[PDB]
């Protein structure tokens, strides 16, 4: 049946190239033989044997399987190299999990400066994004590291979010010690850079306010090397990390040890003075500096920009 | 989409253990003992309860597709341990838990790993994903007990004592097949109608309603007294072959 | 790690700017030209421009403009980069002694903000009070020019108007006042502010918005006699001036596009316009004086003078004296005549000042034997398209072969002495319902002719529409000698047919020599060519013979000949063809896993692919089983505009922001993912548009004298005729010349104080990165130009690392030795 995994042997995709490298194997670009459908390989090595198969890939396997959204990429199968009949213990081959292909990825679109992106096609893409990640928040997920390189995009103008590989559920009345180093730099919310440890879904809303600003701009907000400058350059334009507007920053870690040369006050509508209104206040609310008055998801689909959108009116991107 | 992890009784009749001459009773024995051993070493290194029952549901449904002749109980238990740990975040070293294992097996037992116990544990990770065909979210009687019982109300500490003996059952399940035979949902209802059988309690009463003598029916739908009643025959068997009493 | 040398043959041409004024004394006139990167000073004379002082500045010169603030003797220049480096200049002249001083500098980049579509434009008060700068949507960007603004900070006053066309500052108003077209969905309107610095924000302006020509392009300000502003656009010329309006739209200028202009008479009677075709137009403001002794604006008039060349700026100097500034052909002194000559016009060339133009494609090829190499160069665009034959005799000797259509590509075939080049030119549709080009060229004055037969796509049945006056793009392929560069014959391809690739070679067990080209069909419609043709040509007794074509799905955008077989990207696919005993191509193998495989190169069994935006991939032929095999590739996404394979491992790269890579196979055969990672071992800012990539020298070298540490070479060509070189070095005589330019960019004073490491740095607008592997040739050969006393501060404490030498302390004189073999290799 369909529902067999793990048994299906490679054979069956020819291989077209590497589209891309992975965190625990290389990702190849497939056609299946029986169906002609181009379909994602990622390649698990369980050859390691320090801890057997990657944690990062068995976080993808059990979530994936489990949401079901047209914004979130599924993964089809999982499928083996051809294995040992004689003996299962000499066998160390591989094994693939199985994704839809698609044409490109955001940061790639962005990166090689090709794509203009207009309102619409803003909303259209943020529509997308943000209903994907109230589904998954709804389900108590965290994605926990959204990026452009993390943005599928299909020439349609469909999008899917993709790497689930530090993905784990929240409590609400269980706080449990996280990992306070998730979303790469550029897109960390300001509470990890303190290190809460213990964290909202709010985490995912401050990197996808980070993109609807890129987007506008064409280049990223708050590019940094260092812990303690990304939270400086955050702080010229969302202000300063301080009691009044994030009340509870005292408890975080890290709020004596780090800190912004002045006590900036926010200028975010300033510097983003281009941006349409009815977005400014959506960048505004998803980069509030307190996680518990950051934006939700659902809150950002109920906004005046992206509320009226059709998603039936899927404007391609300029490409 | 996804695969059907339950048979019946009858079925049980037919595992690859019953026909390489391995007989009911001795299957049943290797079931507890190496649920028990899952649940023993992994309390050992503080795990999770959910981290405990994934694993032994991994085991259970193994050997649905392998003979205990073949795979050897206790390191096929160490290593659901261990996948188990990673899937439900609370993940172990392997080396930790053959450090463990070591410590509640007797030499004859730990036989069982052969000269290198790490090596037998990792290697046996390959076929436990197939074998479990990569389905490795798994759904426990316990979280049921507690949405269930939130939605009870009236007497503050009959109704606790309701929920551990409940849980306490749940706990003793784990050394069965129910897990292969019944969704969660219906194990812990089937707690909580047998702590209310012994208790003497009425639960409907604490329902919102109150004069629905089927309380279940609100909570899970389409569940037969039949259902119900063949799971605590069961359950309460494990109570009268050992020397242990109904709590 | 890997280590290269690039070096400038040819500095650029290209004319991107040029302002007049009184810069170097009060009292003389001067012409500043600017070519990328270069500022060029000229004195206006009455006989000619006498030169008198070029620089370098490490920055594309983006705003070039000459004002004099009260207080001043003489004009200051203000000049911003590409990269936002702002600086005020300033000529002083000490006897013999001439330099630039630095008066004010800083960088005026803005960390959160959108480039606009129009880009940068800079423009100055009439009152010399502040410099305004338009660099992101939505935001106008005020530098005062107070005495104290050293370091030329700025301030932003919302712009409700994100989508400006153009914008100038008026003449004769109260205050500081912008005028400017912008652009919102209701089509182009005309809007006016005041500027106050003392408020730091717009007041409502002196005239209200009027809206104006859908495609209004350019904003003139009017000098005080008449004040407001003239908009031109397509179709018409318009004048506005608070309740003032006239509107002139003479047939003539709908033709072609105005692009450029300048003001001839200080009181605004006056204007130059050019337009794209090359036309030279006088803009007449008509005056009428009423008895109150007030003078306005009673009309506008247009009058034809004659042809010029395509001109991107222009500006008047003196007498009849214009400078014809151009991009895209050889820029220009013309007389203006007030009697017309005998064919009607009014304007005669002076002198021609040579532009390599945009290098679309060049080879190397050593025509006389000579043990050299020639670089014959398709130079140009539309009437000033030419073939430039280049070589090294202390300056480089060029020819000129007029074209007047595009080349597109050029390659040569020996054994026919001929270069075979494809081209196209523009003819418009017309009343006969077919086309009509606009003037004789290349294509059209052949001795033989043929013309593509093909019925390959003549099933059509799909339909594209004509309407009058609409453009067409016909290509042809050329076949030019080699001694005379005469046009032996010209083949012209389908209708909407593009020729895209060419080739000379041999294939399979085939004696005779063929040109090959490769097309796409292309309709406006189409988003990607679906359709393509790779055709077999034979170059024989003065006539072209089709020998084979072969059909493809999609645009044959690149060919190279790869052991007799023909390599050929078609869109995604790279294909391998064989050359049958029957004269027909037949398709070995394919390689699918590309966005747009828009450049090929080979060396052996290897093959470099360029796509449009995944960067670089190494695929190989693995000949024991007929296929191809991915060896490695490039992740770091960068959009390629050419490529170029240096050796076995390492692979050059130019991307479309002015930037040099090389990518390395990473060497450690540990992991399979190692070899299939190509790392960048190479980054560098060159500041110009990489369109072709050649292996070749022009220098006449046996190599039996000594040779210089540089090995390999390979040249490369630029849109704004820039000629460079790259070539490797070792590891010891990377370390030397790096350490060196640390010291040189210590000791050298720069124009406008840039940092030459900023400069340098890789650069798009999403990143900034430190060169790395690349020796600025320029800059270490400016070693032999700085005075002697530098030149021992240079040297100081400087000890080697090479084998022979185990630690060499340098002097001045052991150096000069270095620096003076590496200018050899040009
Ligand atoms: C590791 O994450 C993934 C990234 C992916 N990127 C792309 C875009 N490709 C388009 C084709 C090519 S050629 C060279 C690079 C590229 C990128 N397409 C995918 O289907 C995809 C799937 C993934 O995981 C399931």
């Amino acid at each position: 049946t369909e529902s067999d995994w793990g048994k299906r042997c490679v054979d069956k995709f020819d291989i077209i190239g590497i589209i891309g490298e992975g965190t625990y194997g290389q990702v190849y670009k497939a056609k299946d033989k029986d169906t002609g459908e181009l379909v994602a390989l990622k390649k698990v090595r369980l050859d390691n044997e320090k801890e057997g198969f990657p944690i990062t890939a068995i976080r993808e396997i059990k979530i994936l399987r489990q949401l079901i959204h047209r914004s979130v990429v599924n993964m089809k199968e999982i499928v083996t190299d051809k294995q040992d009949a004689l003996d299962f213990k000499k066998d160390k081959g591989a094994f693939y999990l199985v994704f839809e292909y698609m044409d490109h990825d955001l940061m790639g679109l962005l990166e090689s400066g090709l794509v203009h992106f207009s309102e619409d096609h803003i909303k259209s893409f943020m529509k997308q994004l943000m209903e994907g990640l109230e589904y998954c928040h709804k389900k108590n997920f965290l994605h926990r590291d959204i990026k452009c390189s993390n943005i599928l995009l299909n020439n349609s103008g469909q999008i899917k979010l993709a790497d689930f590989g530090l993905a784990r559920l929240y409590n609400s009345e269980e706080s449990r010690p996280y990992t306070n180093k998730v979303i790469t730099l550029w897109y960390r919310p300001p509470e990890l850079l303190l290190g809460e440890e213990r964290y909202t879904p709010a985490i995912d809303v401050w990197s996808c306010g980070c993109i609807l600003g890129e987007l506008f701009t064409k280049k990223p907000i708050f590019q940094a090397n260092l812990e303690l400058a990304q939270l400086e350059l955050i702080s010229r334009l969302c202000g300063s990390p301080c009691p009044a507007v994030w009340p509870d920053v005292i408890r975080l870690p890290y709020f004596n040890t780090m800190k912004p040369k002045k006590q900036y006050r926010r200028r975010l509508r300033e510097e983003f003075s281009f941006i349409p209104s009815a977005a400014l206040d959506l960048l505004d609310h998803m980069l509030t500096l307190d996680p518990s008055k950051r934006c939700t998801a659902e809150q950002t689909l109920q906004s005046d920009f992206l509320k009226d959108v059709e998603l039936s009116k899927m404007a391609p991107p300029d490409l | 989409t996804k695969p059907c992890w339950y048979w019946d009784k009858k079925d049980l009749a037919h595992t690859p253990s019953q026909l390489e001459g391995l007989d009911p009773a001795t299957e049943a024995r290797y079931r507890r003992e190496g649920a028990r051993f899952i649940f023993d070493v992994g309390t050992r290194l503080g795990l999770h309860y959910d981290t405990l029952a994934t694993g032994i549901i991994y085991f259970h449904r193994f050997y649905m597709f392998h003979s205990f002749k073949q795979f050897p109980r206790y390191v096929t238990g160490a290593c659901c341990l261990f996948l188990a740990g990673k899937v439900e975040e609370t993940p172990k070293k392997c080396k930790d838990i053959i450090k463990t294992a070591r410590s509640l097996l007797n030499d004859v037992q730990f036989g069982q790993f052969g000269d290198d116990p790490k090596e037998e544990v990792m290697v046996l990770e390959r076929i436990l994903l197939q074998t479990i065909k990569f389905d490795l979210q798994v759904e426990h009687p316990y979280q049921f007990l507690l949405k269930y019982a939130k939605q009870l109300k009236g007497d503050k500490n009959k109704i606790q004592k309701l929920v551990q003996m409940a849980w306490t059952f749940v706990n003793d399940s784990l050394c069965t097949t129910l897990s292969l035979q019944w969704e969660p949902e219906i194990i812990a209802v089937a707690v909580m109608y047998l702590a209310g059988r012994l208790c003497k309690f009425e639960i409907q009463e604490w329902t919102s309603k109150p004069m629905y003598r089927r309380w279940w029916e609100q909570f899970v739908q389409d569940v037969p007294v039949d259902v119900l009643e063949d799971i605590c025959h069961q359950i309460l068997d494990l109570y009268s072959q050992g020397k242990q009493q109904m709590p | 790690m890997s280590y290269n040398y690039v070096v400038t043959a040819q500095k650029p041409t290209a004319v991107n700017g040029c302002v007049t004024g009184h810069f170097t004394s009060a009292e003389d006139l001067n012409l500043l030209i600017a070519k990328n990167t270069r500022l060029e000073i000229y004195v206006v004379t009455a006989e000619g421009l006498r030169p008198v002082k070029e620089v370098g500045m490490y920055g594309k010169i983006a705003v070039m403009e000459l004002f004099r603030p009260k207080g001043e003797s003489k004009d200051l220049l203000f000049i911003l980069t590409a990269k936002y480096n702002a600086c005020i200049l300033e000529y002083k002249q000490s006897g013999e002694s001439i330099d630039i001083i630095t008066r004010a500098h800083g960088n005026v980049q803005d960390r959160i903000g959108r480039p606009s579509e129009t880009g940068i434009i800079g423009i100055i008060d009439p009152e010399c009070r502040m410099i305004g700068l338009r660099l992101y949507d939505g935001l106008f960007k005020v530098i005062p020019l107070d005495r104290d603004n050293k370091e030329l900070k700025a301030f932003n006053i919302r712009l409700e108007e994100l989508h400006v066309i153009d914008v100038k500052f008026l003449y004769g108003c109260q205050a500081p006042t912008i005028c400017f077209v912008y652009q919102d969905p209701q089509g182009r309107h005309v809007k006016t502010y005041e500027v106050s610095l003392r408020e730091k924000e717009f007041n409502k302006g002196p005239w209200k918005q009027e809206n104006v020509e859908a495609e209004a392009s350019m904003v003139i300000a009017v000098p005080e006699p008449f004040g407001g502003a003239i908009i031109i656009g397509q179709e018409s010329i318009t004048y506005h001036n608070g309740d003032k309006y006239l509107a002139i739209a003479p047939p003539i200028i709908k033709q072609s596009t105005i692009v450029c202009h300048n003001r001839v008479d200080p009181n605004g009677s006056r204007y130059l316009l050019g337009d794209m075709e090359g036309r030279l137009f006088m803009l007449l403001l008509e005056k009428e004086e009423q008895m109150d002794g007030t003078v306005t604006l009673k009309d506008l008039r247009v009058e034809l003078l004659g042809e010029t060349s395509i001109a991107e700026c222009l500006t008047y100097l003196d007498n009849g004296v214009v400078f014809v500034g151009s991009r895209l052909g050889d820029s220009q002194l013309v007389k203006l005549n007030v009697d017309s000559n005998e064919q009607g016009s009014y304007v005669v060339a002076m002198e021609t000042f040579t532009n390599l133009g945009p290098i679309v494609d060049m080879c190397v090829v050593d025509l006389e034997r000579q043990g050299q190499g020639q670089l014959v160069t398709c130079s140009g665009a539309f009437k000033e398209g030419s073939l430039r034959i280049i070589r090294n005799g202390q300056k480089l000797h060029i020819r000129t072969v007029p074209l007047y259509e595009s080349p597109r590509k050029i390659c040569y075939q020996e054994v026919s002495q001929c270069f075979g080049v494809l081209s196209s030119r523009i003819e418009v549709q017309d009343t006969s319902g077919g086309t009509t080009a606009l003037r004789p060229s290349a294509s059209t004055q052949a001795l033989s002719s043929s013309v593509s037969s093909s019925k390959l796509f003549s099933s059509s049945t799909a339909p594209h529409e004509t309407s009058f006056g609409e453009e067409v793009e016909v290509h042809n392929l050329l076949i030019i000698d080699q001694h005379t560069f005469e046009v032996l014959h010209a083949h012209q391809f389908l209708q909407n047919e593009y020729a895209l690739s060419l080739v000379s070679c041999k294939l399979g067990k085939d004696p005779n020599t063929y040109f090959i080209v490769g097309t796409a069909m292309v309709y406006p419609e189409e988003a990607e060519p679906k359709q393509g043709r790779i055709v077999v040509f034979q170059y024989s007794d003065g006539k072209l013979q089709t020998v084979a074509e072969k059909e493809v799905k999609g645009a044959v955008y690149s060919m190279v000949e790869f052991n007799g077989k023909l390599l050929a990207s078609i869109n995604s696919t790279v294909r391998l063809y064989e050359w049958t005993t029957e004269k027909e191509l037949r398709t070995e193998c394919n390689h699918y896993n590309n966005i747009m495989a828009l450049y090929l190169k080979t060396k052996g069994d290897f093959i470099l692919v360029g796509d449009l935006m995944r960067s670089v991939l190494l695929l190989a032929y693995k000949p024991m089983e007929g296929n191809f095999e991915e060896i490695a590739r490039d992740f770091n996404p960068n959009w390629m505009s050419a490529v170029e394979i240096l050796d076995d491992d390492n692979f050059l790269g130019a991307e479309n922001a002015f930037n040099l890579f090389v990518c390395q196979k990473d060497s450690a055969a540990t992991t399979d993912e190692e070899r299939q990672h190509l790392q960048e071992v190479g980054l560098f800012h060159l500041g110009e548009f990489v369109n072709v990539f050649c292996h070749g020298s022009l220098v006449m070298q046996n190599l039996g004298e000594t040779s210089t540490p540089t090995q390999g070479s390979v040249l490369f060509g630029t849109v704004n005729g820039m000629i460079g070189l790259v070539t490797s070095l070792s590891e010891s005589w990377y370390n030397l010349l790096l350490d060196m330019q640390n010291r040189l960019n210590k000791v050298i004073k720069s124009v406008g104080k840039i940092e030459h490491s900023f400069w340098r740095s890789f650069h798009t607008e999403r990143k900034t990165e430190p060169a790395t592997g690349f020796i600025d040739g320029d800059l270490i050969e400016s070693f032999l130009d700085i005075s002697r006393p530098k030149m021992q501060e240079v040297v100081a404490n400087l000890q080697y690392d090479d084998g022979s030498g185990m630690k060499r302390e340098a002097t001045a004189d052991d150096l000069i030795k270095v620096v003076e073999e590496l200018t050899r290799i040009h």
